[PDB]
C-alpha cells in the first residue's frame, strides 16, 4: 500500500512519467518470458526512476513524500516547509489555521507540523478512480484484481472443519466475537453521537484487533494495552518448526 | 608532491646528527630574564609524583623504625613532631569515671610518665605499658603536606591561632595477639 | 626509482600489445618479444619520459579482417583521470575518425566521467584498465582455462546439436575479468577447454550477458 | 575492553559498566540517556581537582600515560565546579528541583549502591571507582581476563534460603491487602 | 545398529507398484557398494574375522 | 609528562601571546613561560609502512653478507630484518625461502 | 613454546618406546594380540596403554591450563613445570591411577562426551540446507543434468 | 575549605620527639583542606542574575537541610600567628609535661589475660 | 534407594541450556573434592547436572562484627585519611570485605598470620576465609554463605598435627569431631583460601612447605560413583556410564515398599549383596537393600 | 562426512601454528560463499629459494612493519620562540631492515588523509630527522591541538597497503629438490601480484570471492573444488571428485558465485510453494498475490 | 574399552567366595591381586583364574 | 495419532524423504506420504478454479464446469487458510493426458 501510494499523484490519480519514458517501460514489461526475480528487480527500477519526479506531469501538481508517521499510520508530507524558498503550497496552507490559532494557544507552535494524513475512506475513494492503463505498470494482474480490493471492508470467517470446538473455543472464534462486539458497539456509539478523539481511538483499537487477527508477532503496541499471553496468529500455525 | 626518490641506506655520520640537532635546538635565548618574563626558582609547576618534583633543574627510600628512631637520635637531637594510632583500647581502665564498658582512650588518662619504648637485637620494636606490651611498625608514607597546628579560642566572638609544625612520619601501634595467647592459652 | 617505472612501462606495453595481437589486430613479431633493454634503447629513462604521450599507440588495425579499421591505444598520465583531459581524447578520436579506444588509467577517474564513460555516443565507446590489472596478463595466469571465441555460425551448429534455445546455455558475466581482456559484447558465445586432470579435456560453452 | 559490577543488595540489584569505546574512559548506567565521560563523575563527586584525580589512578608513567587523553574532553567542556557537572548529569538524567537535586540522589543512592555513604562524603565511593578504573587500564598489560568457571565465584542456594523469599513476597501482599480493605471500608460503609 | 538396547521402524508398503519399486532400487543384494566413492559396506564385522 | 597549576592543581596548557610562549592555566592568572627546552612527547601514533616499498623496489639497499639455509642452499634468499611495535619496542629476525610448492619461512 | 614443544617430544617419545618394549616381550598366543592384528578390535594403542603406560593427557592439543592461580591443583608448587604437574600420566591401566593422575585423565575424558553432545544441531542443519538447494536436478537421456527450467 | 575525615578521634595520637623522652598529646580533629573553586560560581550566577494532611517527611534525607543545619551555628574568626613566629616557640612549651622521669602508674593494672577479652568481648 | 538417594544431592544450574559456548560444560580444576568428577549425566545435560562429593558443607551469614573489630587493631590504615598517591606504591594492599572497601594495610603476611591464628584459636567462626592476591595487590576476607567448604588436617614443620594417640582416644569414644577443630588440630577451606595452601596428598609427600594434609582421597567421588569397584583402573567414560546407569537397576526400595501405593514400582525377587564392594557401600548402607545378583 | 566429522587435532601442518579454519566450520564457509571469511590466505612464488639473492627481502617489501623502532627515541623539542613535532631515524638499523624508507619518502607519505597538513609545514633537516609543524583547524581545534597531532607511531593511518600481516614456518621433508614457498596474511590478492619481481601467474588464493572477482568464474569454480577437495583430504575421508564437481558447476552457472543460503536459493529458484517451504515462509505469500503469479507444478 | 576394572573384580570374586572373605574395591585402593593369587593357588585353581 | 498411551505410528521424518527421493523411487514415496497417511478426494469448478462441494460449485450456481480429484488433506486445509486470508489460490486443471 505505501509503495502504490508513493507511486501514484494525489490530485489526478495518475503515475508520473514523461510519455518516452512510459513508452519506454512498456516496451520493457512487452518482453518475452518475464520471469519472477525480473519482476521484482523491475519493481526496484521503477521506484527509482519514478521517485525522481517530484511534479505531476500530467497535471504539474507538486507531491510530497509520504511517509509511516508512526506504528500503523501514513502520512503525506505535500505541505512541507524548506530550507530554500517556501513553497507558494505552504504558504498558502499554514495560513489556513488562524481560527485554530485563535481558539487554541497549542496550534500556533505545532502549526508546521500539520500534513496530509491518510485513512482508508480517503485512500479507498482515491483509488477507486485510477485509469485501467496504469494498472499494468504497478505489476497488478488485472484479472488478479485491481487496486481497490487491495483494502479490506470485508472478511471471511474459515469454516468449523479448520477449527475443533475446543481449542473453551479456539482463538479465532474469540478473536471474531470480540471483532464484531466491537463493530456494534463502535457503530450504536456513534449513532449515540459521542466525541471526536475517543471514536477514533475506538477506530484504532478496532485496526490494531485486525492486525494482530493474521499476526501474533506485533510488539510495537503500547505497554498500558500490550498483550500479556501468546496467542497463535495464522503465521504461527503456518511457519515454525 | 615529489614522486620519485632515491633512498639512501649507507652509514652516516651519527655526529652530523647530533650537531645538526644541536644547531637546531641549543642555540639558547636564557639571557631574556626580563621583568615580564621573571620565574622564580621555588615557583615552577610539579611532577605527578611528589617524590621526584624535579621537571626541569637549575642547569622514598625504605626504613626501618629503630633505622628512623637510631638516625632521629644519633645524627640530629633537635625536636621533631610525629603522629600515631594506638588500639582502640589501652590495656588501662577508666579512672574512677563511673562508666557499656567505654574504651580506656588516650584522653581519660592522668599525664606524667605512660611506659617505655624497647628496642631488640635485630632491630624489633615494642612498646612496653604496664604489664603488657604493644608491637609498633611504621605506617603508611606520606609526601604532601601536613601542618600541625593549635587553636586558641580565646573568646566567644574571636580567638587566636599559632603554628607549630609540620608532619614528616607516621607510626602505627599493635597488640601482640600471639603474645596473649601464649601468656593466656584457650 | 626510475628503474622500477621504466619495468613498469616495458611490463604494461608487452602485456597491452599481447591484448592487441590476441584480439587479432595488426602487430610485428619483433615487438612482441621486446627486451627491457630494447625499451631503454627506444624510449628514453622515467625523467626524461613523458607519460601522458610517449606510450600512446594505435599502430593496430584489424588487418585481420579490415586493414583499414585503425585502433587507438592511450595512457593519461593524472592519478584520476578528468573530464577535460577525455573531452580532449574524444575531440583528438573524431579528428582520426575512428570508432572506439583504450585508457589506462594510473589511480582512478573522476565520477563525473565515470557517468559519461557509458553515454558519448552510440557509434564511440571506450574501454578503460587499471595499472595495476594490465601488470599481469590473465591469460597466462594458471588457474585460467583457454577461452576462444567463435563465429554465428559456429554457434547455430552447437545450438542445432544439443536441440537448444540459446537462453538455456550457462552465463558469463560482462564485467568478467576475462569478458573485458577479450572486449566481447553482450550476446556472444564463449569456448572453453578445460584442462583434464589427465591428458583428456572437457568442453564446454558460456554465453555473456 | 569494560567492566562492570553487579551491585546487589537486600533493597535491589543494580549493575554499572565502563566503556573504553574511543580510549576516553565514560560511565554508563541504564537510567541516564547516554554514557559520560568519566573526569565529569569526579568532579560531581566533589574531587575536581585534576592533581587529585592523577593520583587517586596511579603514578607510575604507562597508566598515566594512557589515562591522559580521558579529560581533554573535559576542558573542552566548561565544567569547572561540582555544580557545572550536576547540572550536566541532570540534563542527562532520563524517566519512563530536578535540574541539581535529583541527580545529586540518584547518583549517591543508585551508583555502586553496595558502597555505602551517609552524609554526602563521598569519598569512599571515588577510592573504590579508581581502584575500578586502575584495574582496566592495567588489565590491558596481560590478557589475564576472568574466567567465569573458576568456582571460587560460585554461590549455591538451598531449600530454606528460596522459601524465605516466597514467604517474604506472600507476606508483604497479605498486609497490601488488609491495609487496602482497612481505607475502603471504614469512612464510608 | 549397535544391539545394545537400539529400537528400529518396519514399513509395509500398501501396493503391487511399490513393493516392486522397493524390491528392485532398494534392496540388500543391490546396495553392497556405497555411493560416496564405491567402497563396499556389507562386509564381515568383528568375531567373524577372528 | 604533564603539567599542572601550583595554584589550583589543574592541568596546564602551552600558548603564545608575548615575546615568549608560556604554560598557563585557564582557571587562575597562573603562567610560567617557558625560557627553555624539554625533551618527552607523548609517542604519537601512525599505522605500519608495509608496502610503500614492495614488490622489486629500489635497489640501493643492496647488500653483501647473508647466511644460508641447513637444507638445500640454493641461491635466493638474501638477508632482511625488521622491528616490532615501537621506539622502546624490540626488533625481530626471520628468514624465508620461496621458490615453488611449499611453505617455508624460518624466523 | 619451544620448552612445550621439547617436552610433548620427549613424552611422546617416553610413550612409544615403552609401548614398544612391552609388545617385544609379549607372547603369542596372548588375546589382545592377536585381537590387534587381524583388525577385529583394538590397536597397538591400546594394548600399550593397558600395559604399559598411559601417555600424556592432552586437552585441546595443549597440556592441562592452570585453574588456579599459577599451577593446576594446590597439590603442586607455585609455577611448576615438571612433567607430572602438567598432566602426564606415568601408571598403566593395570597398576591403577593415583588422585591427581585420574583426576587429569578424567579432564581430558569429558571433552570427548561434550563434543559427542554439541555435534547434533550444525551438521543436521547443514544437511538439510544442501539437499534443499540440490534435489531438484537429474541426469536427462541425452546425458546432460539441466535445473526444472 | 576543610572537609572532616572522620567522626571518632580517640585512638590516634601525637608524640613531640626529644632526646632519652617521649611526649605525647590527644588529637582535638584531623581536618583536610582544599583550594576553593566558589568564585567561578559566583561568577556564573552574576551572569544568570545579568541574564534576568501534607505527606510523609522526607527533609531528613535531603542536602539543604543539613546546610541549614550547619547555617544555624554562628562563626568565629581567628586571629593567625606563623611558625616565624616567636610565639610559636612560646606555645611550644606546652608539649614537655613536667614530672618525674620514673612514676609507676596508678592506672594500666590489667594483666595481658585480661587484656585480650576486653579488646575482645564474647560474641 | 540410590536413585532416591543420589537425587537429593543433585545440583541444578541457572544456564538451562540457553546456548553452546563451550564454556561450563568443561571439568575445571577448581572442582577438586568438592563436586564428583565422574557421576555428571550424559546427554546434552552433559556438564550442566552436577552432583556433591561425599565429604562436603555449605555456608552460611555470620555476624560480620567481629571480622571487622579484630581488623581494625591489626594496623589496617582507614582510606579517607589518605589522599589518592597512596594506592600507587608497591608495598600497600587494599583489605576487601565482602566486595566493600575496608582499609589499607602494610606488610599483609602478618594480618594473614595473626587472623588465621585467631581463626584456629576460635574467636572467629572456622567457616570465614582469608586469602591473598598477589598480582592485583589485595587481600579478600568473606562470610557471606553460599560458599563451598573442606576439612583438611593441619601440617606443621613437616609433621602432621593428628597422632595415634587421638585417633584411639576416638575409637575409644572419648572424643568427637568438634574436639578437632577446636584443639586447632584440622580447619575448614575453600576454593577461594586453598588457592594458596600447600596440600599434601599423603605422608611421603610432605616436605619442607606443606601446609595441610588430605583426610582421605577417595572422598573425592560422589554417592552414585561409589558402587564401582575399582575405579581407578578403567578408561574415563566407562565411569561416567554406570553413574547414569546405576539409577535404573531393578532393586529393593525400602521396608514400607509392600504398603505403598505408587505409579510404577519394580522389584526384584531374589537380590543378593555384593562380592567386591567400596566403602562407600558401607556408609550409605547399600548392602541392606540390594539391586543385584552373582552371576 | 560433516557428520563423521570428529574434529582432530595436531592439524597445524606439523609446526602447531598458522590457524587457519578447518573442520565443519571450513565447508560451511565455502558453502555460505560470503564475501568476507575469517583468516584468509594468499600464497605467492617469486623465483628461487634459499640462501643469498632476489629472495627474501620482498617479504619485508609488504608485510606489516610500524613506523615504530625506526625511531630509537621520540622526545620534545619546546624553546620559547615556538615548538615543533620532529622524528629520529635509525637510519643503521633501518640498513639492518634494509627497507628502502627515508626521510624524503616518509615526507612524501605524510600529508595523506593527515589532517591537510601543507608540504610547506614539513621540513627536512637531515636524512636521520624529519620535523611537522602545528596550526590551528578552528573546528575544535585551537593551538594547543598538538594533543590531537599525536599521530605518527604505531597507529593512525600509513602509506602502504593495509591489510597485511605475518606469516610463519611451514618445512618439507622430499628434499629431492629444492623448494620454497612464500605466505600472506590478507585479503587484497589484486595488488600482491601486482607488485614488481613476483611470479604472479602461478599466485593462488584460499578466498573465493576474491579470485573471482579478479580473474573470473572459472578461476572460482577451480578454487571451490581445490578447497573442499583440500579441506576432505586433511580430515582423512574420502569423496569422488565428481559430487564435487557438481557441487561447484551448481554453485557458479549463473554468471556468478551464489552461496547455498536463502537469499541465493531465493535467487536461483521461483516456485512460490518451494519457496515457502524452505525459509522465510511467512513474507512471499502477501508479495506473491500482489503480483499475481501463475505457478506451474515440476 | 580398557575396563581392566573388571577383569581384577572377577578374580577378587572368585578367590573371595573360596574362603568366606568379603573383598573390598575401594578407590584409589583395595586389595592388591598379588595377595588374591596366592589365595587362589591355597585351593587348587590356577593363580590366574582361567 | 502420535502417543503410545494413544494409538501411534511413526514418523517419515524429512531426511527419510531425501532417502527415498535419492534411490530414485516414485511412486514408493507417493505412497508412503499420500496413499496411507492422509488420503482424501475434493472437488473443484474448473471455470473459477475454486473448490465446492458435492458436484455443485456454490460460487457458480452450476454442476457443468465441477470435477473431482485427490489432493492430501493437509494440502485442503493449506487451501482453506490462504483463501480465508483472501490469498485466494484459483488452481486450473487440465486433462491428465
Ligand atoms: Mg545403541
Ligand atoms: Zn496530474
Ligand atoms: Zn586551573
Ligand atoms: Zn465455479
Amino acid at each position: 500500500v505505501i509503495g502504490i501510494l508513493q507511486m501514484i499523484c494525489k490530485t489526478c490519480c495518475h503515475i508520473m512519467l514523461s510519455q518516452e519514458e512510459k513508452k519506454q517501460f512498456l516496451d520493457y514489461l512487452k518482453r518475452p518470458g518475464l520471469t519472477y526475480l525480473q519482476k521484482r528487480g523491475l519493481k526496484k527500477k521503477i521506484s527509482d526512476k519514478c521517485r525522481k519526479k517530484n511534479i505531476c506531469h500530467h497535471c504539474g501538481a507538486f507531491n510530497g513524500t509520504v511517509k509511516k508517521c508512526g506504528l500503523l499510520k501514513i502520512i503525506h508530507e505535500k505541505y512541507k516547509t524548506n530550507k530554500k524558498v517556501v513553497d507558494p503550497i505552504v504558504s498558502n496552507f499554514l495560513q489556513s489555521f488562524e481560527t485554530a490559532i485563535e481558539h487554541n494557544k497549542e496550534v500556533e507552535p505545532l502549526l508546521g507540523r500539520a500534513q496530509e494524513n491518510l485513512n482508508p475512506l480517503v485512500v479507498l475513494n482515491l483509488f477507486k478512480r485510477i485509469p485501467a492503463e496504469d494498472v499494468p505498470l504497478l505489476l497488478m494482474n488485472p484479472e488478479a484484481g485491481k487496486p481497490s480490493d487491495l483494502i479490506l471492508t470485508r472478511l471471511l470467517v474459515p469454516p468449523l472443519c479448520i477449527r475443533p470446538s475446543v481449542v473453551n473455543e479456539d482463538d479465532l472464534t474469540m478473536k471474531l466475537t470480540e471483532i464484531i462486539f466491537l463493530n456494534d458497539v463502535i457503530k450504536k456509539h456513534r449513532i449515540s453521537g459521542a466525541k471526536t478523539q475517543m471514536i477514533m481511538e475506538d477506530w484504532d483499537f478496532l485496526q490494531l484487533q485486525c492486525a494482530l487477527y493474521i499476526n501474533s508477532e506485533l510488539s510495537g503496541i503500547p505497554l498500558n494495552m500490550a498483550p500479556k499471553k501468546w496467542t497463535r496468529g495464522f503465521v504461527q500455525r503456518l511457519k515454525g518448526k | 608532491r615529489p614522486e620519485v626518490i632515491q633512498s639512501h641506506s649507507i652509514f652516516e655520520q651519527g655526529p652530523a646528527e647530533m650537531m645538526k640537532k644541536k644547531g637546531n635546538w641549543d642555540k639558547t635565548v636564557d639571557v631574556s630574564d626580563m621583568g615580564p618574563s621573571h620565574i622564580i626558582n621555588i615557583k615552577k609547576e610539579k611532577r605527578e609524583t611528589d617524590e621526584e618534583t624535579k621537571q626541569i633543574l637549575r642547569m622514598l627510600p625504605k626504613d626501618v623504625s629503630v633505622a628512623e628512631l637510631l638516625r632521629e637520635l644519633s645524627l640530629t637531637k633537635e625536636e621533631e613532631l610525629l603522629f600515631l594510632q594506638l588500639p582502640d583500647t589501652l590495656p588501662g581502665q577508666p579512672p574512677t569515671q563511673d562508666i557499656a564498658e567505654n574504651a580506656c582512650t588516650l584522653a581519660d588518662l592522668t599525664e606524667g610518665q605512660v611506659g617505655k619504648l624497647l628496642i631488640r637485637k635485630s632491630g624489633r620494636v615494642q612498646l612496653l605499658l604496664g604489664k603488657v606490651t604493644l608491637d609498633v611498625t611504621m605506617g603508611t608514607a606520606c609526601s604532601f603536606l601536613q601542618e600541625l597546628v593549635s587553636v586558641g579560642l580565646g573568646d566567644s566572638r574571636t580567638g587566636e591561632m599559632t603554628v607549630l609544625g609540620h608532619v614528616k612520619h607516621k607510626l602505627v601501634c599493635s597488640p601482640d595477639f600471639e603474645s596473649l595467647l601464649d601468656h593466656k592459652h584457650r | 626509482d626510475d628503474e622500477e617505472e621504466t619495468y613498469r612501462l616495458w611490463k604494461i606495453r608487452k602485456t597491452i600489445m599481447q591484448l592487441c595481437h590476441d584480439r587479432g589486430y595488426l602487430v610485428t613479431q619483433d615487438e612482441l618479444d621486446q627486451t627491457l633493454e630494447e625499451f631503454k634503447a627506444q624510449s628514453g629513462d622515467k625523467p626524461s619520459e613523458g607519460r601522458p604521450r610517449r606510450t600512446d599507440l594505435t599502430v593496430l588495425v584489424a588487418h585481420n579482417d579490415d586493414p583499414t579499421d585503425q585502433m587507438f591505444v592511450f595512457f593519461p598520465e593524472e592519478p584520476k583521470v578528468g573530464i577535460k583531459t577525455i573531452k580532449v581524447y574524444c575531440q583528438r578520436m573524431q579528428e582520426e575518425n575512428i570508432t572506439r579506444a583504450l585508457i589506462v588509467v594510473q589511480q582512478g577517474m573522476t565520477p563525473s566521467a565515470k557517468q559519461s564513460l557509458v553515454d558519448m555516443a552510440p557509434k564511440y565507446i571506450l574501454e578503460q584498465f587499471l595499472q595495476q590489472e594490465l601488470l599481469i596478463n590473465i591469460t597466462e595466469h594458471e588457474l585460467v582455462p583457454e577461452h576462444v571465441v567463435m563465429t554465428k555460425e559456429e554457434v547455430t551448429e552447437l545450438l542445432a546439436r544439443y536441440k537448444l534455445r540459446e537462453n538455456q546455455l550457462p552465463r558469463i558475466q560482462a564485467g568478467d575479468p576475462v569478458a573485458r581482456y577479450f572486449g566481447i559484447k553482450r550476446g556472444q558465445v564463449v569456448k572453453i577447454i578445460r584442462p583434464s586432470e589427465t591428458a583428456g579435456r572437457y568442453i564446454t560453452y558460456r554465453l555473456v550477458q | 575492553v569494560g567492566a562492570s559490577v553487579t551491585s546487589s543488595t537486600h533493597e535491589k540489584k543494580s549493575r554499572t559498566n565502563m566503556a573504553v569505546k574511543q580510549g576516553r574512559f565514560y560511565l554508563r548506567h541504564n537510567t541516564l540517556s547516554e554514557d559520560i565521560p568519566i573526569v565529569i563523575i569526579f568532579k560531581a563527586m566533589g574531587v575536581e581537582s585534576d592533581q587529585e584525580i592523577v593520583q587517586m589512578i596511579g603514578t607510575e608513567e604507562h597508566v598515566m600515560a594512557a589515562f591522559g587523553p580521558s579529560l581533554e574532553e573535559c576542558q573542552k567542556a566548561q565544567i569547572f565546579t561540582q555544580m557545572q557537572a550536576l547540572k550536566y548529569i541532570g540534563n542527562k538524567v532520563r524517566r519512563q528541583k530536578t535540574k541539581i537535586e535529583e541527580a545529586r540522589e540518584l547518583l549517591a543512592s543508585t551508583i555502586l549502591t553496595h558502597v555505602p555513604v551517609k552524609e554526602f562524603n563521598f569519598r569512599a565511593k571515588c577510592i573504590y571507582t579508581a581502584v575500578m578504573v586502575r584495574r582496566v587500564i592495567l588489565a590491558q598489560g596481560d590478557n589475564k581476563v576472568d574466567d567465569r568457571d573458576y568456582y571460587g565465584n560460585k554461590r549455591l542456594e538451598l531449600a530454606g534460603q528460596l522459601l524465605s523469599l516466597l514467604f517474604e513476597d506472600l507476606f508483604k501482599k497479605f498486609n497490601s491487602e488488609m491495609k487496602k480493605i482497612a481505607d475502603q471500608v471504614i469512612p464510608k460503609q | 545398529a549397535d544391539f545394545d538396547g537400539d529400537e528400529m521402524n518396519l514399513h509395509l508398503p500398501q501396493t503391487e507398484e511399490a513393493k516392486a519399486e522397493a524390491l528392485v532400487l532398494m534392496g540388500t543384494k543391490a546396495n553392497l557398494v556405497t555411493p560416496r566413492n564405491g567402497e563396499p559396506l556389507i562386509a564381515a564385522i568383528q568375531d567373524f574375522l577372528t | 609528562m604533564l603539567l599542572f597549576c601550583p595554584g589550583c592543581g589543574n592541568g596546564l596548557i602551552v600558548e603564545e601571546g608575548q615575546r615568549c610562549h608560556r604554560f598557563s592555566c585557564n582557571t587562575c592568572p597562573y603562567v610560567h613561560n617557558i625560557t627553555r627546552k624539554v625533551t618527552n612527547r607523548k609517542y604519537p601514533k601512525l599505522k605500519e609502512v608495509d608496502d610503500v616499498l614492495g614488490g622489486a623496489a629500489a635497489w640501493e639497499n643492496v647488500d653483501s653478507t647473508a647466511e644460508s639455509c641447513p637444507k638445500c642452499e640454493h641461491p635466493r634468499a638474501y638477508f632482511m630484518q625488521l622491528q616490532t611495535r615501537s621506539a622502546d619496542e624490540p626488533m625481530t629476525t626471520f628468514y624465508k625461502c620461496c621458490n615453488a610448492q611449499c611453505g617455508h619461512r624460518w624466523r | 613454546e619451544t620448552l612445550e614443544a621439547l617436552i610433548l617430544k620427549e613424552l611422546s617419545v617416553i610413550r612409544d618406546h615403552a609401548g614398544s618394549a612391552c609388545l617385544r616381550e609379549l607372547d603369542k598366543s596372548n588375546s589382545p594380540l592377536t585381537m590387534a592384528l587381524c583388525g577385529s578390535k583394538g590397536s597397538f594403542i591400546n594394548i600399550s596403554q593397558m600395559i604399559a603406560c598411559v601417555g600424556q593427557q592432552a586437552i585441546s592439543g595443549s597440556r592441562v591450563p592452570d585453574g588456579f592461580e599459577n599451577r593446576s591443583l594446590p597439590h603442586f608448587e607455585k609455577h611448576s613445570k615438571l612433567p607430572a604437574a602438567k598432566g602426564f600420566v606415568a601408571n598403566s591401566f593395570y597398576s591403577g591411577l593415583t588422585p591427581t593422575e585420574f583426576f587429569f585423565h578424567t579432564m581430558a575424558g569429558r571433552e570427548g562426551l561434550v563434543d559427542t553432545a554439541v555435534k547434533t544441531a550444525e551438521t543436521g542443519y547443514m544437511q538439510r540446507r544442501l539437499v534443499k538447494s540440490l534435489e531438484d536436478l537429474c541426469s536427462q537421456y541425452d546425458l546432460t543434468v539441466r535445473s526444472s527450467t | 575549605c576543610s572537609s572532616q575525615t572522620t567522626s571518632n578521634t580517640s585512638r590516634y595520637a601525637a608524640a613531640l620527639y626529644r632526646q632519652g623522652e617521649l611526649h605525647l598529646t590527644p588529637l582535638h580533629g584531623i581536618l583536610q583542606l582544599r583550594p576553593s573553586f566558589s568564585y567561578l560560581d559566583k561568577a556564573d550566577a552574576k551572569h544568570r542574575e545579568r541574564e534576568a494532611e501534607q505527606a510523609r517527611q522526607r527533609r531528613v534525607q535531603s542536602y539543604e537541610f543539613l546546610q541549614k543545619k550547619h547555617a544555624e551555628e554562628p562563626w568565629v574568626h581567628l586571629h593567625y600567628y606563623g611558625l616565624r613566629d616567636s610565639r610559636s616557640e612560646h606555645e611550644r612549651q606546652y608539649l614537655l609535661c613536667p614530672g618525674s622521669s620514673g612514676v609507676e602508674n596508678t592506672e594500666l593494672v590489667k594483666s595481658p589475660s585480661e587484656y585480650l577479652m576486653m579488646l575482645m568481648p564474647p560474641s | 534407594y540410590i536413585s532416591a538417594l543420589g537425587m537429593m544431592t543433585r545440583i541444578s544450574s541457572q544456564f538451562e541450556k540457553t546456548r553452546k559456548v563451550s564454556g561450563p560444560r568443561s571439568l575445571q580444576p577448581s572442582q577438586w573434592g568438592m563436586l564428583c568428577p565422574s557421576d555428571t549425566p550424559e546427554g546434552e545435560a552433559c556438564g550442566l547436572v552436577k552432583n556433591l562429593a561425599l565429604m562436603t558443607h555449605i555456608t552460611t551469614d555470620m555476624e560480620d562484627g567481629p571480622i571487622v573489630k579484630l581488623a581494625s587493631n591489626l594496623g589496617v590504615e582507614d582510606v579517607n585519611l589518605l589522599c589518592g598517591e597512596e594506592l600507587s606504591y608497591p608495598n600497600v594492599f587494599l583489605v576487601f570485605l565482602n566486595g566493600n572497601i575496608l582499609g589499607v594495610i602494610r606488610d599483609h603476611k602478618k594480618l594473614v598470620n595473626t587472623f588465621r591464628l585467631m581463626r584456629r584459636a576460635g574467636y572467629i567462626n572456622e567457616f570465614v576465609s582469608i586469602s591473598t592476591n598477589l598480582t592485583d595487590r589485595c587481600v579478600y576476607i568473606s562470610s557471606d554463605g553460599g560458599r563451598l567448604c573442606r576439612p583438611y588436617i593441619i601440617v606443621k614443620k613437616q609433621k602432621p598435627a593428628v597422632t595415634n594417640k587421638h585417633m584411639e582416644e576416638l575409637a575409644q569414644g572419648y572424643r568427637n569431631f568438634e574436639d578437632f577443630l577446636h584443639e586447632s588440630l584440622v580447619e575448614y577451606l575453600d576454593v577461594n583460601e586453598e588457592n594458596d595452601c600447600n596440600i599434601a596428598l599423603y605422608e611421603h609427600t610432605i616436605n619442607k612447605d606443606t601446609t595441610h594434609l588430605e583426610i582421605e582421597p577417595f572422598t573425592l567421588l560422589g554417592v552414585c560413583a561409589g558402587l564401582i569397584p575399582y575405579p581407578h583402573h578403567n578408561q574415563s567414560p566407562r565411569n561416567t556410564y554406570q553413574c547414569a546407569m546405576g539409577k535404573q537397576a531393578m532393586g529393593t526400595i525400602g521396608y514400607n515398599q509392600r504398603n505403598r501405593i505408587d505409579t510404577l514400582m519394580y522389584l526384584l525377587a531374589y537380590p543378593q549383596k555384593p562380592m567386591v564392594k567400596t566403602k562407600t557401600i558401607e556408609l550409605i548402607e547399600f548392602e541392606k537393600l540390594p539391586a543385584g545378583q552373582n552371576a | 562426512p560433516g557428520t563423521q566429522m570428529t574434529l582432530k587435532t595436531f592439524h597445524f601442518a606439523g609446526v602447531a601454528s598458522m590457524n587457519i579454519t578447518l573442520g565443519v566450520p571450513r565447508i560451511k564457509e565455502i558453502i555460505n560463499a560470503s564475501k568476507a571469511i575469517s583468516t584468509p590466505i594468499i600464497t605467492a612464488q617469486l623465483d628461487k629459494d634459499d640462501d643469498a639473492d632476489y629472495a627474501r627481502l620482498v617479504k619485508g617489501r609488504i608485510e606489516k612493519t610500524l613506523l615504530g623502532e625506526i625511531s630509537e627515541y621520540i622526545e620534545e623539542v619546546f624553546l620559547p620562540d615556538d615548538c615543533f613535532i620532529l622524528v629520529k631515524l635509525s637510519l643503521e638499523r633501518i640498513r639492518l631492515l634494509r627497507l628502502e624508507v627515508n626521510a624524503e619518502t616518509v615526507r612524501y607519505s605524510i600529508c595523506t588523509s593527515k589532517l591537510r597538513v601543507k608540504p610547506g609545514d614539513v621540513a627536512v633537516h637531515g636524512e636521520a630527522v624529519v620535523c611537522v609543524t602545528p596550526r590551528e583547524n578552528s573546528k575544535s581545534s585551537m593551538y594547543y591541538v598538538l594533543q590531537f597531532l599525536k599521530e605518527d607511531l604505531p597507529k593512525v593511518v600509513v602509506q602502504g597497503i593495509p591489510e597485511v600481516s605475518r606469516a610463519v614456518i611451514h618445512i618439507d621433508e622430499q628434499s629431492g629438490k629444492e623448494k620454497y614457498k612464500l605466505l600472506v596474511e590478507g585479503d587484497n590478492l589484486r595488488a600482491v601480484m601486482a607488485t614488481h619481481g613476483v611470479k604472479g601467474t602461478r599466485t593462488t588464493s584460499n578466498n573465493t570471492y576474491e579470485v573471482e572477482k579478479t580473474l573470473g568464474i572459472e578461476a572460482a569454480r577451480t578454487t571451490i573444488i581445490n578447497e573442499i577437495q583440500y579441506t576432505m583430504v586433511n580430515h582423512g575421508m574420502s569423496i569422488d571428485r565428481r559430487h564435487v564437481m557438481l557441487l561447484s558447476d551448481l554453485m557458479t552457472y549463473k554468471g556468478e558465485v551464489l552461496g547455498i543460503t536463502r537469499f541465493g536459493l531465493a535467487k536461483m529458484k521461483e516456485s512460490v510453494l518451494m519457496l515457502a517451504s524452505f525459509e522465510k515462509t511467512a513474507d512471499h505469500l502477501f508479495d506473491a498475490a500482489y503480483f499475481g503469479q501463475k505457478d506451474s507444478v515440476c | 574399552r580398557m575396563t581392566v576394572g573388571k577383569l581384577i573384580e572377577l578374580l577378587a570374586g572368585k578367590a573371595g567366595v573360596l574362603d568366606g572373605r568379603f573383598h573390598y574395591g575401594t578407590a584409589f585402593g583395595g586389595s592388591k591381586v598379588k595377595d588374591v593369587c596366592e589365595d587362589l593357588v591355597r585351593h587348587g585353581y590356577n593363580y590366574l583364574g582361567k | 495419532t502420535e502417543g503410545r498411551s494413544r494409538d501411534g505410528g511413526l514418523r517419515l521424518g524429512e531426511m527419510e524423504r531425501d532417502c527415498l527421493i535419492g534411490y530414485g523411487a516414485s511412486m514408493l514415496l507417493l505412497e508412503r506420504l499420500m496413499i496411507s497417511s492422509d488420503a482424501f478426494e475434493v472437488d473443484v469448478c474448473g471455470q473459477c478454479g475454486l473448490l465446492g462441494y458435492s458436484g455443485w460449485c456454490h460460487y457458480c450456481k452450476s454442476s457443468c464446469h465441477v470435477s473431482s480429484l485427490r489432493i492430501p488433506y493437509a494440502c485442503k486445509l493449506l487451501f482453506q487458510e490462504l483463501q480465508s486470508m483472501n490469498i485466494i489460490p484459483r488452481l486450473k486443471l487440465s486433462k491428465y493426458n
